[PDB]
Formats: structure tokens, C-alpha cells, sequence
């Protein structure tokens, strides 16, 4: 449920506590931008159809 | 005397040099690092005392001769990488 | 060339009692080079890597 | 102690003038002058200077003459023109100090106790920083060695107050580089840095060779400081750093890639817009 | 195979042509047993098909791609076999790809007996014949993709191999041929798979970005380079 | 005894009590013992607190210098059992006294914080910036000695 950041390994009977690193916003702005530019490249197609 | 890169010191090697048992190499470094003769850190799982120095010692002709021979290598690399940049970016270098 | 009669002066008496003379600066090498040091950086500069904490923030920004 | 001696642009442009005044006719070595300037917390501000008749002889290296009355009277005039300047040291364009510097410095100590001599290498125009600032200290050399006069070194930096800054900026106005840098100038900033680091390391090597070959005295101090720099190296081969370097190099490439793509789609869009432009005008011509 | 070896296809070529040459080279490469490159060119050849004009070319390429992929140990994309134009055309290959995943050799032979003759006209029967004695590879890949330390005796059970000894040559061979990334520790008969690493901390992502950025920058130059400013009228 | 608490070095409790316990607790005619550590109920509690206070300082020196000290070797160095030493560190970490992550599986008490990439290179950058400063400062000192020792 995302209560605490950890993992339960059963083969050693241990709960591996750790720290969640951020979601590195920069990559999220790039992935959103890629889709953005993916849509613009489409609208370039339509200008290309006019020839 | 470390080779620099291998700045870590296995507990055995320190205990063998000073003929001091491994249980007290842990405290010997504890002191030497306490007065200010070192700026490293101590590991126990491996018991290799990672070393970083800020306390220099007086030198010697052979020590300086040795210290300069290393530095001739260092300027050789610094020169080589400079050429590999100036030659590479001649058009852009402007 | 090098100027046209400035209005903020033509009113205070020009070509009527005082005329301007073209002003030209005799800068020569060995003087420009010593002035270039005013903002010249140094060898250390250009190899300093910025700092990554504000670089990542800047790249993200 | 003086943390810095900030030499204003006007002084190094009068010294250059001072060197030219004489060398043009009376071919001679270093031209000596007085350096005026206002004090600060510890950073001595050099704001102006003037020449002092100085004649020297290569024999005995102590048959010189630095005029006293000219130095006294000159400053008598200048404190009239501007009162924020006090005599603070001297300058000589001879790149290498002389044996006469200590004795003459003692003289200028008679006008300012904390006298700093600034060597301006007027003739050279090279890597940079044409000023080298020196003080006078007489210490027991802690580590059991003869006492002597010697010139200790003080960090020098060249700055500009507002008024001279405006004049200087126009004075170049033909070779100034863009402040933005741009990719072209930034990279040149690094080929320049590499050339220096090699050049500084080569001065270090020659001296180490000199001490290694004996031709110079093992300082026993500052000698191991160079040993300090030799331990402060990064040791990049370390695995945990090797991983952490690829992450940031990879962290940046994904931004240059996104930067590259945007510049490409814009490029294509600009050709499609242009292909329409000339074509449409092509049909519209008929 | 020679002619392509010495000849160089003009890089600045018509899309229509670039698509064609890629198929023929793919056909040649596939026969020459250079499978892995056959897929890369054929998939690239397919990508260059003139969107929707050539119902045929897309039909034949998909025919080789499905058979080419099978011989390499990869189950082809299902969205292929449902598409309108290639629906009935590739349906003959459909029964095949189902056979390979099922690994029911009896089913595989049955299809070649019936639909096999049609393959010849497509010029693929020979390639299918390679597969009939290569159906074991994929199941070796399926086992290596899911299991990470499967004991050899278990591999024999899950691939129908007759003996635990027989799998060893096949298990190694698939390991030997780079269809797997595993090491067979014969000391105790277990096919360990390679411990996968955090790639983002290694240099793989940078290299993938370089090939990307070089093309992105090149596109800018190609766009800018032509730009065809008509001689100002 | 005052100096030991300002000396940034490990101080074994058993050494301290064996060395200062008699003079402090018992006292003598020459050494007029104090009531702080007397045999009374409140005194003994203070003596437990001295063993607690001594242990904590041994922790800080452990945290300042060590990076990964095994729990047992840490137990020996505090004069506590494996379990108690675990509790005392835990009570410290919960109260934010020190930074510790007891990897109870292997008996490791790692102290160094997780190293973020932005700091790892940034620390390396700081080393280089200091090194570049040393190269200039040592160069000027070198150009100084060439001038003076003509």
C-alpha cells in the first residue's frame, strides 16, 4: 500500500528497509515532451500533404 | 608507502608492520586519526582502514626524485588530452 | 563620420562659437593585452565542473 | 598580512606607459615606481601610480638611486589631487626580482610599513595575470635555518572600479568576447585550461628536477605541499564512483537528446513550411 | 550475395527503393544463415513500406519476417496475423507460429504437409525445413527467459528432450549460440542465467543516446542543408 | 576524567571504572568522595547514567570515524551485550541522536549516509578545485624560490 518503503525477502527471512529516491522530474518532463513533439510531428505531416 | 590507488590498508598489514595485534590496530588508527595526523575512515566488516591524508611529511632527495617522476607522467597525460581536444575541435575552437 | 552634430549640444553654441574635433583613441598592442586581463578568467576556470546539485535543478528547471 | 592586492586597470596602463617613456630612449631594465592606493579590511586597493627616477648598475647590484624628494614631492601633489591614496608599495617591470629589491623595499617601508611590491611583466603578454605582489617578512624560519630578508608572496588579482571599467570596456570594443560564451567559446575555455594545467605542471616539473638534481634547495616546506596536491587526486577507477559517473553522464545525455530532438522537429517543420512557401509562390507566380 | 557485398546502395535513395533493397538483402541474409541481421533489415524494410499502397510487398515481407523470426527463437507479433490485408495471406504461416510455441512437432509436420506446398511459391519452404529441426531453440529460450537456475534434468522435462544428457549439448548450444545469456555449471548440472545489472549506471544508455542524437542532429543538417531557398525571384 | 570526555578517542568503560571507579564512588581521606555516585538508590542510578553517558560518547566517536563496525565488535567496545548495544543504538537513532542502519542480518552497523550521485561527483569536484588551487599556490611558491635563489 506504499506505507513504508521496503521489501520482504522470504529466502532470508528479512525485511529490506530502504529509501525511495525521487521520481527525477527531469525524465518526466522529457517523456511528456516527447509525446508533445510527437503530436507536432503529426501536424507537420498535414502541412506536408499540401506539398 | 601505499601505492596511492590502494590507499586502503588491510588490518593484517598494519598489524604486521607494528607487530600489534589486530584488536588494537583498530584503536591505533583511532588515535592517529584523533590528533590530526590523518583524515580517513575506519571499516570493521572488512577492517580495511580507508585512508585520506591532510598531514604531509618532510621530503628527501629520492622522495622528491620519485615525486617528480610521477609528475612527469601526469603532465604527459594532461598534454595528451589537450592535443586530443584542440585537434578534435579545430573547426569549432575559433 | 564618427559623429553627427549632437542636438543636446548644438543648442549650447556649436558651429557658432565652438566646433567639435574628431576624437580617436590610439590604443595599441601591449596596452590592449594588459587591459584584457580586467575580466580574463584563468587556467582553473573552464575545468571547474559547475556544481551538480544546482546543475540538475537547472537542467530540470 | 594582505590577503589580496587588487591592481586596478589604470596602474598597469600607466606602468606600460612608464616603461615606454624610458625604454624608448634609455634602454634599461625594470622601471621602478610608486604604487598608491586605499586600504581595506586586508585587501590593498591599487588605484594609481607614478614614476620615480631610478638608475641601477649591474656591478655590485647595490649602486642604485631611488629619488626621495621626487617620491616625497610627487605624493605631495597627488594627495592634493586625491586624498584617498596613500603610498602602499612599488612596482618594477623586470620580470625576475633583483638583488636590489630588499634594500629598496626597506626604503618604501619608510613611507608605508606594510609595503607590497607588485611586479608588472609589462613586456610579456601570455597566459595571464601580469601582476605579482610581494611583501617583506623577516622570520626565524621556525624549522632551524638561517634568517634573511626574502619576499613572501601575496595573492594578486586584477579588478576595476566603475569609472575605469566603463573606459576599459570601450577601450577594447574590438576584441572583447561575448559574455554569453556559447559552445564555441566555452570549449576554447577548456583547451585553454588544459594548456595552462600542463604549463603549471611543467613549471612544477622543472623545479622538482632542480631539487632532484640539487641545483636548488629542498624547501622542506611547500615541497611537501606539492605532495599534498599529489594525494588530493580523485582515483576515478573506484567502482562506486564509476557507476555514479555514468549515471550523471547518462542523466545529461537524455537532456541533450531531448534538446536534439526539439531542434530537429523544428528543423523539419521549418523546411516543410519553407517547401510550402516557395512552392505556393511557385504556383502563385502563374 | 556477392553483388551486395561489393556494391554500395546510395544512402540518399528513394524511400520506395530503400524499402525494396532491404527486402532482397533480407532474403539473401536469411538464406545465408545470418538470421539476426535478417530480422533487423526485414523489420526495417517493412517499416519503409509506402503506408498503404503496396498490399503485396507487406504481404511477402511479413511472410519472411514470421518465418525468419521463428528460426531465431522469437515468437512473432500477433497483431500481424489479424490485420486485414495480411489476414488470409499470412494465415498459412499462422498455423506454423502456433506450432512452434506449442512445440508439438507432430502439429508442425502436419502443417508443412498441408500448407507446406504453398510455401514454395512464396519461396520459403526451405527456410521452414530449417525450423523443423530447430524447434527446440525457442523452448530453450523460453526456459532461459523465465527460469534463472533451472537444473538440467528439469530442462529435459520441460522441452521434451529425450535424456538429461541430450539437453546439455542443446542447453549449451543455445547458450553457445547467444540465444541465451546463461552459464552451464557442469559441476552440479544447473544452467545459471546471467545476473542482470543496473544498465543506467553502465555505459549502455549513453551509447544508445549517441546513435539517437547523431541522427537527430543529422536530420537538422539534412533539413537545413537543403532548405531549397529558390533563387530569389 | 574531565579530559577523557573531551578527548575524541574511544574510552573503554571497564578501563574507566577500573581506573576511576574507586576514587569516585568509594572516595578516601585524601579523595573526599561525592554523593553523586554514592551507594544510595539515587546515586546508583547516577552510576548507571555515567555508564550510559560514557557509552554515548563512545558512540559519537564511533559514528565520527567508523563507517561499518560489526555489532559484536561494537558490543565489545561499549561493554554491553549484543542485544543491549542494539537497543542503545536503536534508542539513539529513534531520537535522532546519530545516524545508524543496523543490518541485523550480517551484524553491520553502517554509519555513512547513502551517497547520492549529485554529492559523489560534487565531492570529487571539490577535491579537484582544491587541487587546482594547490597547483597555482605551489607554482607561485615555486616561482618565488626560483627568483630568490637565483
Amino acid at each position: 500500500d506504499k506505507k513504508f518503503h521496503g521489501i520482504l525477502d522470504q529466502g532470508e527471512g528479512v525485511l529490506i528497509i530502504f529509501d525511495e529516491p525521487p521520481v527525477d522530474k527531469t525524465y518526466e518532463a522529457a517523456l511528456e515532451t516527447i509525446q508533445n513533439m510527437s503530436k507536432v510531428v503529426d501536424s507537420l505531416y498535414n502541412k506536408a500533404k499540401k506539398l | 608507502t601505499r601505492p596511492a590507488n590502494h590507499r586502503q590498508l588491510t588490518f593484517e598489514e598494519i598489524a604486521k608492520s607494528a607487530k600489534i595485534t589486530v584488536n588494537e590496530v583498530e584503536l591505533l588508527v583511532m588515535k592517529a586519526l584523533s590528533v590530526g595526523l590523518v583524515k580517513g575512515s575506519i571499516d570493521e566488516v572488512d577492517k580495511r582502514v580507508h585512508m585520506t591524508w591532510v598531514q604531509p611529511r618532510v621530503l628527501d632527495l629520492q622522495q622528491i626524485k620519485g615525486m617528480k617522476d610521477r609528475l612527469e607522467f601526469w603532465c604527459t597525460d594532461v598534454k595528451s588530452m589537450e592535443m586530443l581536444v584542440e585537434h578534435q575541435a579545430h573547426d569549432i575552437l575559433t | 563620420h564618427l559623429n553627427k552634430p549632437s542636438i543636446q549640444a548644438l543648442i549650447h553654441g556649436l558651429n557658432r562659437h565652438y566646433y567639435s574635433i574628431t576624437i580617436n583613441y590610439r590604443k595599441n598592442e601591449l596596452e590592449q593585452k594588459m587591459l584584457l586581463n580586467l575580466h580574463k578568467k584563468s587556467w582553473m576556470e573552464g575545468l571547474t565542473l559547475q556544481d551538480y546539485s544546482e546543475h540538475c535543478k537547472h537542467n530540470e528547471s | 598580512a594582505v590577503q589580496k592586492v587588487v591592481v586596478h586597470p589604470l596602474v598597469l596602463l600607466s606602468v606600460v606607459d612608464h616603461f615606454n617613456r624610458i625604454g624608448k630612449v634609455g634602454n634599461q631594465k625594470r622601471v621602478v615606481g610608486v604604487l598608491l592606493g586605499s586600504w581595506q579590511k586586508k585587501v590593498l586597493d591599487v588605484s594609481n601610480s607614478f614614476a620615480v627616477p631610478f638608475d641601477e648598475d649591474d656591478k655590485d647590484d647595490s649602486v642604485w638611486f631611488l629619488d626621495h624628494d621626487y617620491l616625497e614631492n610627487m605624493y605631495g601633489m597627488f594627495k592634493k589631487v586625491n586624498a584617498r591614496e596613500r603610498i602602499v608599495g612599488w612596482y618594477h617591470t623586470g620580470p625576475k626580482l633583483h638583488k636590489n629589491d630588499i634594500a629598496i623595499n626597506e626604503l618604501m617601508k619608510r613611507y608605508c610599513p606594510n609595503s607590497v611590491l607588485v611586479i608588472i611583466d609589462v613586456k610579456p603578454k601570455d597566459l595571464g595575470l601580469p601582476t605579482e605582489a610581494y611583501i617583506s617578512v623577516e622570520e626565524v624560519h621556525d624549522d632551524g635555518t638561517p634568517t634573511s630578508k626574502t619576499f613572501e608572496h601575496v595573492t594578486s588579482e586584477i579588478g576595476a572600479e566603475e569609472a575605469e571599467e566603463v573606459g576599459v570596456e570601450h577601450l577594447l570594443r574590438d576584441i572583447k568576447d561575448t559574455t554569453v560564451g556559447t559552445l564555441s567559446q566555452r570549449i576554447t575555455n577548456q583547451v585553454h585550461g588544459l594548456k595552462g594545467l600542463n604549463s603549471k605542471l611543467l613549471d612544477i616539473r622543472s623545479y622538482l628536477e632542480k631539487v632532484a638534481t640539487g641545483k636548488l634547495p629542498i624547501n622542506h616546506q611547500i615541497i611537501y605541499q606539492l605532495q599534498d596536491v599529489f594525494n588530493l587526486l580523485p582515483d576515478v577507477s573506484l567502482q562506486e564512483f564509476v557507476k555514479a559517473f555514468y549515471l550523471k553522464t547518462n542523466d545529461q545525455m537524455v537532456v541533450v537528446y531531448l534538446a536534439s530532438l526539439i531542434r530537429s522537429v523544428v528543423a523539419l517543420h521549418n523546411l516543410i513550411n519553407n517547401k510550402i512557401a516557395n512552392r505556393d509562390a511557385e504556383k502563385k507566380e502563374g | 550475395e556477392k553483388l551486395v557485398s561489393k556494391s554500395v546502395f546510395p544512402e540518399q535513395a528513394n524511400n520506395n527503393e530503400w524499402a525494396r533493397y532491404l527486402y532482397y538483402t533480407g532474403r539473401i541474409k536469411a538464406i545465408q544463415l545470418e538470421y539476426s541481421e535478417a530480422r533487423r533489415t526485414m523489420t526495417n524494410a517493412l517499416r519503409k513500406a509506402p503506408q498503404h499502397t503496396a498490399v503485396g510487398f507487406k504481404q511477402t515481407v511479413h511472410k519472411l519476417l514470421i518465418v525468419v523470426e521463428l528460426l531465431l527463437g522469437e515468437i512473432p507479433d500477433r497483431l500481424q496475423f489479424r490485420q486485414p490485408s495480411l489476414k488470409r495471406s499470412l494465415m498459412p504461416y499462422f498455423l506454423l507460429t502456433q506450432a512452434v510455441r506449442t512445440g508439438n512437432l507432430a502439429k508442425f509436420n502436419q502443417v508443412l504437409d498441408q500448407f507446406g506446398e504453398k510455401f514454395q511459391a512464396d519461396g520459403t519452404y526451405t527456410l521452414i525445413i530449417r525450423l523443423r529441426h530447430n524447434v527446440i531453440k525457442t523452448g530453450v529460450r523460453m526456459i532461459s527467459l523465465s527460469y534463472s537456475r533451472i537444473s538440467l534434468a528439469d530442462i529435459a522435462q520441460k522441452l521434451q528432450l529425450d535424456s538429461p544428457e541430450d539437453a546439455e549439448f542443446i542447453v549449451a548450444k543455445a547458450i553457445r549460440d547467444g540465444v541465451i545469456e546463461a552459464s552451464i555449471n557442469h559441476e552440479k548440472g544447473y544452467v545459471q542465467s546471467k545476473e542482470m545489472i543496473d544498465i543506467y549506471s553502465t555505459r549502455e544508455p549513453q551509447l544508445a543516446f549517441h546513435q539517437r542524437i547523431s541522427f537527430c542532429l543529422d536530420i537538422h543538417n539534412m533539413s537545413v542543408k537543403a532548405m531549397r531557398f529558390p533563387p530569389k525571384s | 576524567l574531565l579530559k577523557l570526555f573531551t578527548t575524541m578517542e574511544l574510552m573503554r568503560w571497564s578501563t574507566l571504572v577500573e581506573d576511576y571507579g574507586m576514587e569516585l564512588r568509594k572516595g578516601s581521606l585524601e579523595s573526599p568522595a561525592t554523593d553523586v555516585f554514592g551507594s544510595t538508590e539515587e546515586g546508583e542510578k547516577r552510576w548507571k547514567d555515567l555508564k550510559n553517558r560514557v557509552v554515548e560518547h563512545n558512540i559519537r566517536i564511533m559514528a565520527k570515524y567508523y563507517t561499518r563496525i560489526t555489532m559484536k565488535r561494537m558490543a565489545q567496545l561499549l561493554d554491553l551485550s549484543v542485544d543491549e548495544s542494539e537497543a542503545f543504538l536503536s534508542n539513539l537513532v529513534v531520537n535522532k541522536t546519530i545516524f545508524a542502519k543496523v543490518d541485523r542480518l550480517a551484524g553491520i552497523i553502517n554509519f555513512q549516509r547513502p551517497k547520492d550521485p549529485n554529492n559523489l561527483l560534487n565531492d570529487w569536484s571539490q577535491k579537484l578545485n582544491s587541487l587546482m588551487s594547490l597547483v597555482n599556490k605551489t607554482t607561485h611558491l615555486i616561482a618565488k624560490e626560483e627568483m630568490i635563489h637565483n
